[PDB]
């Protein structure tokens, strides 16, 4: 089954644990560090705060995103796959172009 | 401290009483009619032994000068033994002989530095002569004969040694340890096995042995401690699909991981077992590599930047069966092609060549055996502890002499080889007369071991030596049967390397010693 | 590829680790200190806070800025180049003239 | 430490007095007309015992050589006991006996290593003999007899 | 001297006069030194640095000697002074200096012999009221380093 | 070295030494035939020449003579 | 060497190869005969930091040709 994040929470999936390429030709062996990029899988209707109306989120289903990996984020398992649940407050940018 | 200095014949005389008290305690044990010495111990019961270097190490004298004597000839017996673990009494006997004679000529007023030069020349010459009499010892019978003769004429030791040498092959280790009962017993473990038990007694699928057994199992070699089960999952499940059991040899398996493994094997999920890695420190990783090779698996260490999770079935080693006890894992018949087996063996071949140490040598030879031949254990039997000690020592002793025979050949025992090289050098001479006496001094000592063998039988050394000297080749005196004959045919073989080390070491120190003119030491 | 900061976040690049000149003729060797100046590479639409409307940011693409280097700021890598992601809350001034 | 080395008959004589002091303390206790020995104790009251390996463990001698004598025979009594917990006196008695007689034969000019081989041969043969005389003890009455005689 | 900040106003007044500079301080540690070392290396300003003579109380008095000989002003935080507030004028000067692995030496200081002779006439009476034997040795040393020779 | 205020990062190929071959064991590195012109070799040797002249000690003398040999002749 | 022609010769021989600014040291030998080692050019007492670098396991040692050399005076 798939997931449905509650208003303002966003469901994303992590990317590569130090993709062995950085710098150029040199395949940097894992230096004890994690990835901050991720694919957005689902979106909550949007933040309700301050009563009057409910604003959408500025990320769509399937965007590529740099987030801030911190306390806001949680680790979960869907069909046995590594997925994260943070709020848009934690999403920083979108890698495009 | 203030010193007591002693000069010429005076210092020598004391030196020689010194050599003598030692030499005599050592002699009593020489040859088949050897007798035993008892060496006391503040520890516990005394020690009864026949073993020259054991007696020698104990001798220490009260006369500071006599003591110097003794503490110096003591080294022939000591080196003799580090060099071929046998011949140490003979060694002793030749030095007491090179000294006695040598000194007597310094009293005649020869120049001891030349006495020495001739004694060495004599000796360099004798060593060549030995290499020339030496004939290879390579059948199982001869090997038994060296063992037997080394073990004061214990035919059973000869045999057992010969037997082991046969099964573990040429690159196999043989070790001796106390036995349980009264009779000697030879164990031969087949192929590869190390000192590690299951990490939980729950893995045990056969309680009647108290031991674990798996057939056609994959082998997970992890060069790292295992705490999180997460690290395992991708793997454990690839194995559950192939329907085969799994051995886990990691640096260790602790609480969290182990517990779960234990829970998983229990419920009949996947047949698994786990056991610590062999040894510690640096060799672990190299030795775990051995296991990789034997079973055609890939070591998974965080050193090459690897993760357990990223390991398919392919990385796993494999074998036909494994057997693990309370403290012993053993892998039977690994999948590794002998192309790769033989290769990894050809590497640890030269590990020993450039092992500049004695302890860095033992381990490598062990591994070679666990990968090539087999490992054998002898258990010495004895009624008592006074008995186990002396017997065990002899087996040990002969274990050595056979290893020496095999690499350097055999010559006629009963001191015959030496008595024969002595007539071959009847014509050796040096740069000057003093050196000529010095030569003659050694050739004469070369008679010593046959002369003591005989005297230990309570017959007359100079009658025996005369008749032996009157013969040829390998004619010699069988002290045990009190009859003459061919010593090779009668199985009285000395390993050449020992007869030669006896000569080398005894002359090397006797040589120096007879050139003492002053001696300095402490006040009483 | 290039980056697209999420509303209110700003993407800037750092400048010289103690440019050896300060004081005058003397080339002050690194004293264990970093730069606070930087070039603005991308801009988020702007802060959404308090529902009603969405105000732009007062920094443009390509400004030179003094920011406050602190917790608000994160370190990232684009095509293999050292870029930082703080919000306008952390930008203090603009060096002009 | 500097050592005292002793050779042949000299060393054996000492060796034997050694065996003897020990053997004789242990003997007084053999059999139903056994007597007791008293072994002192810096601890508390002395100990009166009939038990050969108890007496044997105490004997240590002042002559370092007589002592080696005693510390050697002392293991027969000791092993005998780890092996069946009984018969330690007898064992001691037999050794003092093998030694006395044997040394006498070394003085005759026999070759001790053979004296030994003959003693052992004699023994391996005796042990077979014993297994032959042995009849099982399996009723309650016989068990009580071994108990009792012990 | 730990912070190079303390130096800058000065080091730069010297870079403008185009002359090299000796630094005799109580010590020159990591942070400051390193940077001085980097600055002298690149051909920026010719500089050198060396510990002050002796320790404790005489250091300050003896560093004062050095001031006098070269006509400079001691910069200590005791009179409430800061390195930063020091123009070229405060600096001593000489015609040449020579320093080894463990020996600094100043050749011919700018100090007028009016002030030299005076400071010498002071340490003249230091010895007169030096009520000790060890407090006498050092003073005579200094007198020689400022007047005659060693 | 961080002593002249230098960073590894700011090092082009040019800073790197070079040789024709190198051989290293369990406890022995050895450089064969370095690219350094004997102009600079001979010079640095003419410096450690006078290190020994003013080596006022016996132990500060051993090491210098060692280095001279590793740079000039042989050991 | 109390009339030991062989010592004379070995010394003479070493003196000749390491040249005038070369060290000669004596240490215990493995066998019975004297032996003279002469190391050519520059070499010091340092092994690889990981046995993995080893591109030639038969020697148990590392070998590189025309390599650049990074000299870092810092951990
Ligand atoms: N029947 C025999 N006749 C003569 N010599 C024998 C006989 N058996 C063994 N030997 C000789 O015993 C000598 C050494 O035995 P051993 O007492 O251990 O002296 P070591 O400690 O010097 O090995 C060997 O030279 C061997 O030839
Ligand atoms: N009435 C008896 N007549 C003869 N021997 C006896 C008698 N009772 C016991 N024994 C013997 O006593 C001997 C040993 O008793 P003990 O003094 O304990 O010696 P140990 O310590 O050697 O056991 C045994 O040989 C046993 O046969
Ligand atoms: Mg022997
Ligand atoms: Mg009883």
């Amino acid at each position: 089954m798939n997931i449905r994040p509650l208003h303002d929470r966003v469901i994303v999936k992590r990317k590569e644990v130090e993709t062995k390429s950085a710098g150029g030709i040199v395949l940097t062996g894992s230096a004890a560090a994690k990835s901050t990029r991720g694919e957005v899988l689902a979106v909550g209707n949007g933040r309700i705060l301050e009563n009057g109306e409910v604003k959408p989120l500025d990320v769509k289903v399937g965007d590529i995103v740099i987030f801030n990996d911190g306390y806001g984020v949680k680790s979960e398992k869907i069909d046995n796959e590594e997925v994260l649940i943070m709020s848009e407050s934690d999403i920083l940018a979108i890698v495009e172009a | 401290a203030a010193k007591d200095v002693k000069f010429g014949n005076d210092a020598r005389v004391k030196m020689l009483r010194g050599v003598n008290v030692l030499a005599d305690a050592v002699k009593v044990t020489l040859g088949p009619k050897g007798r035993n010495v008892v060496l006391d111990k503040s520890f516990g019961a005394p020690t009864i032994t026949k073993d020259g270097v054991s007696v020698a190490r104990e001798i220490e004298l009260e006369d500071k000068f006599e003591n110097m004597g003794a503490q110096m000839v003591k080294e022939v017996a000591s080196k003799a033994n580090d060099a071929a673990g046998d011949g140490t009494t003979t060694a002793t006997v030749l030095a007491q002989a090179i000294i006695t004679e040598g000194l007597k000529a310094v009293a005649a007023g020869m120049n001891p530095m030349d006495l020495k030069r001739g004694i060495d020349k004599a000796v360099t010459a004798a060593v060549e002569e030995l290499k020339a009499l030496s004939v290879p010892c390579s059948d199982s019978k001869a090997i038994a004969q060296v063992g037997t003769i080394s073990a004061n004429s214990d035919e059973t030791v000869g045999k057992l040694i010969a037997e082991a040498m046969d099964k573990v092959g040429k690159e196999g280790v043989i070790t001796v340890e106390d036995g349980t009962g009264l009779q000697d017993e030879l164990d031969v473990v087949e192929g590869m096995q190390f000192d590690r038990g299951y990490l939980s007694p729950y893995f045990i699928n056969k309680p009647e042995t108290g031991a674990v057994e798996l057939e056609s199992p994959f082998i997970l070699l992890a060069d790292k401690k295992i705490s999180n089960i997460r690290e395992m999952l991708p793997v454990l499940e690839a194995v559950a699909k192939a329907g085969k059991p799994l051995l886990i040899i990691a640096e260790d398996v602790e609480g969290e991981a182990l517990a779960t493994l234990v829970v998983n094997t229990m419920r009949g999920i996947v047949k698994v077992a786990a056991v610590k890695a062999p040894g510690f420190g640096d060799r672990r990783k190299a030795m775990l590599q051995d296991i990789a090779t034997l079973t055609g698996g890939t070591v998974i260490s965080e050193e090459i930047g690897m993760e357990l999770e990223k390991a398919t079935l392919e990385d796993l080693g494999q074998a036909k069966r494994v057997v693990i006890n309370k403290d012993t894992t053993t892998i039977i018949d690994g999948v590794g092609e002998e192309a790769a087996i033989q290769g990894r063996v050809a590497q640890i071949r030269q590990q020993i060549e450039e092992a500049t140490s004695d302890y860095d040598r033992e381990k490598l030879q062990e591994r070679v055996a666990k990968l090539a031949g087999g490992v054998a254990v002898i258990k010495v039997g004895a009624a008592t502890e006074v008995e186990m000690k002396e017997k065990k020592a002899r087996v040990e002793d002969a274990l050595h002499a056979t290893r020496a025979a095999v690499e350097e050949g055999v010559v006629a025992g009963g001191g015959v080889a030496l008595i024969r090289v002595a007539s071959k050098l009847a014509d050796l001479r040096g740069q000057n007369e003093d050196q000529n006496v010095g030569i003659k001094v050694a050739l004469r000592a070369m008679e010593a071991p046959l002369r003591q063998i005989v005297l230990n039988c309570g017959e007359e050394p100079s009658v025996v030596a005369n008749t032996v000297k009157g013969g040829d080749g390998n004619y010699g005196y069988n002290a045990a049967t009190e009859e003459y004959g061919n010593m090779i045919d009668m199985g009285i073989l000395d390993p050449t390397k020992v007869t030669r080390s006896a000569l080398q070491y005894a002359a090397s120190v006797a040589g120096l010693m007879i050139t003492t003119e002053c001696m300095v030491t402490d006040l009483p």
